[PDB]
RNA sequence: CCCCACUAUGCUUAGCCCUAAACCUCAACAGUUAAAUCAACAAAACUGCUCGCCAGAACACUACGAGCCACAGCUUAAAACUCAAA
């Protein structure tokens, strides 16, 4: 059967389970990617948080939080803190185009979790709030 | 003299391309038609460059999309899924 | 925000390739204008600027599709010479 | 030697002013020549011009009766399969041949296009030539 | 006493039509490596690429069919009064005419 | 000039004010592509007809007068002295 790279649809039934469980009930690792940080929080399907770790929580201060190495870190104890409570599969869900927006991932990888699908929803207004001048730098 | 040449339009004149819309009728509530012309990731309507579309049709499109995308007929956001599987109309590759 | 979500700008991983998934949602991202729109959203451009900006990519566009047209029109030419000598 | 003013006059107009007016001792060569057997305009030069507005250039298109023929023939039957020949001088195409058996059914019986046209494959075929729409 | 009207109404090439997607005879009448330039009864001749296949058969002489796609090869571009001309046909070398 | 917070203002309703590189820096209509095309550059060169406007620089997008829901605001708009240039 060829591969989709189009996610599974709740509704249409499919074959594809991970260790026994539909696409619609792996855990959630929400990824926020600042400019000056990286957030990771994992929740359940049902919206349960399971673990959280940022660049500040793991001793980064300042313009260090803002490093790839600081989103790694920040992976890694969010998916050490999530395989405590059980979880392996997880869908990424990327928000922002900050220095960790690839980082995090890596240390979600390198803290034993399997991503199985990647989504981004960095935030694309349709032109509603004005943004801020331009530096004049 | 009666080999000399006449007027008259060019019989060789090749027809005026169309597009593959032509003569059809654009409507809000066929939202597989419309369906075709969005990004399959992100719902974006595609520029007549990708789409091949003339500007009338364009326009028509452009038009039914929004119309049934606001009166509750057509997701904005993403194409909707059962919809994927239809024929590809446009000149677009991912590579995925 | 109202819609469904895991179906909009998703990619699923192909036998734990993650990098090459990334790479994929980056391409799409970047060919749906996306990535361009996020990066010019930071800061807010002038109407006219912004008008201006516009009218200098098509004309450059059109100005270098025009070149290329020509010099491969051209290339047709450069093969061997074929009465050397005279 | 003559006057190097090229964009005046011609170098007929040129020489024979010169020539009359004492400056060259003799006509050249070509002088006499040029006398007896003039050339069809005088060579003048002038400045070509760009054309703007309604002026157009008053270069017709050459059409013939039988292009007509030959179009819907090529829309129909398509390119012959068979190779054309443009060295010989008399060659003789499958659509010349279509062409030729037109005009002589149209000149032999009435004037309706699609009859005259499907009469003429008909015929083509009886005689032995290979037709695929 | 046949007119110049009445030559260019009877005239194979006049009687060819359009010139794209018809099959022509050609010869070769020079070679350059691997380029064959083919005479095809035309006002410019064509400059086609030696076939891998039977490609010893190609000599000056030769006879050979060519599908035409334009007897001259012009174009317009762009801040120009006057088209372009590269003072060739162009056409698609099939074989060898047997 | 960077960072944070926060005003007038950007928005709606009913009134003012009447200014822009308000520019295609091309007045409106009708016509021509033949002439030597044509100071230059800009945006090929012209014709008929009408309205508006202009006659060295600066003084001066000024002063005075007049008009305006405008009150050191807008429109119209000079003279003296000075110079051989601009
Ligand atoms: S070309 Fe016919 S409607 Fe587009
Ligand atoms: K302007
Ligand atoms: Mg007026
Ligand atoms: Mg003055
Ligand atoms: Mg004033």
């Amino acid at each position: 059967t060829k591969f989709s790279i189009y996610p599974p649809i709740p509704g249409e039934e499919s074959s594809l389970r991970w260790a026994g469980k539909k696409f619609e009930e792996i855990p959630i690792a929400h990824i926020k990617a600042s400019h000056n940080n990286t957030q990771i929080q994992v929740v359940s399907a049902s919206n349960e948080p399971l673990a959280f770790a940022s660049c500040g929580t793991e001793g980064f201060r300042n313009a260090k939080k803002g490093t790839g190495i600081a989103a790694q870190t920040a992976g890694i104890a969010a998916a050490a803190r999530a395989k405590q409570k059980g979880v392996i599969h997880i869908r990424v869900v990327v928000k922002g185009l900050g220095p960790g927006r690839l980082s995090a991932m890596h240390g979600l990888i390198m803290g034993g979790l399997e991503v199985i699908s990647i989504t981004d929803n960095t935030p694309i207004p349709h032109n509603g709030c004005r943004p801020r001048k331009a530096r004049k730098l | 003299n009666e080999d000399l040449p006449i007027s008259m339009e060019n019989p060789y004149k090749e027809p005026l391309k169309k597009c593959i819309l032509c003569g059809k009728h654009v409507d809000y509530k066929n939202v597989q038609l419309l369906s075709q012309f969005v990004s399959p990731f992100t719902g974006c309507i595609y520029g007549r460059h990708i789409t091949g579309l003339c500007g009338k049709k364009q326009k028509e499109i452009t038009k039914a999309i929004k119309r049934a995308q606001i009166m509750g007929f057509m997701p904005v956001t993403y194409k909707d899924p059962a919809y994927l599987k239809d024929p590809k109309v446009c000149n677009i590759r991912y590579r995925e | 925000a109202k819609h469904l979500k895991f179906i909009a700008r998703t990619v699923m991983v192909q036998e734990g390739n993650v990098e090459s998934a990334y790479r994929t949602l980056n391409r799409i991202l970047t060919m749906d204008g996306l990535i361009e729109d996020i990066k010019h959203r930071r800061y807010y451009e002038k109407p006219c600027r912004r008008r201006q900006r516009e009218s200098y990519e098509r004309c450059r566009r059109i100005y270098n599709m025009e070149m290329a047209r020509k010099i491969n029109f051209l290339m047709r030419k450069n093969r061997a010479d074929p009465w050397q000598g005279c | 030697a003559g006057s190097r003013l090229e964009t005046v006059g011609s170098i007929f107009s040129r020489t024979r002013d010169l020539v009359r007016a004492g400056v060259l001792k003799e006509k050249p060569l070509w002088f006499d020549v040029y006398d007896a057997f003039p050339p069809l305009r005088e060579p003048v030069f002038q400045r070509p011009r760009v054309r703007y507005g309604k002026a157009k250039a008053p270069i017709q298109d050459i059409w013939y009766h039988e292009d007509r023929i030959r179009a819907k023939f090529y829309s129909v039957y398509g390119s012959g399969q068979r190779a054309f020949d443009l060295f010989n001088p008399n060659f003789k195409s499958t659509c010349q041949r279509f062409v030729e058996k037109y005009t002589e059914l149209q000149k032999l019986g009435e004037t309706d296009e699609e009859k005259l046209f499907v009469e003429t494959g008909k015929a083509l075929l009886a005689e032995g030539v290979i037709l695929r729409r | 006493v046949e007119s110049f009207a009445s030559m260019l109404r009877h005239s194979p090439l006049t009687q060819m039509g359009p010139a794209k997607d018809k099959l022509v005879i050609g010869r070769i009448f020079h070679i350059v490596e691997n380029d064959l330039y083919i005479d095809f009864g035309g006002k410019f001749h064509c400059v086609c690429r030696r076939p891998e296949v039977d490609g010893e058969k190609y000599q000056k002489g030769t006879r050979v069919r060519l599908r035409l796609l334009d007897l001259e090869l012009t174009s317009r571009f762009l801040g120009a009064t006057t088209d372009t001309t590269v003072l060739e046909a162009n056409a698609v070398l099939l074989g060898i005419q047997e």
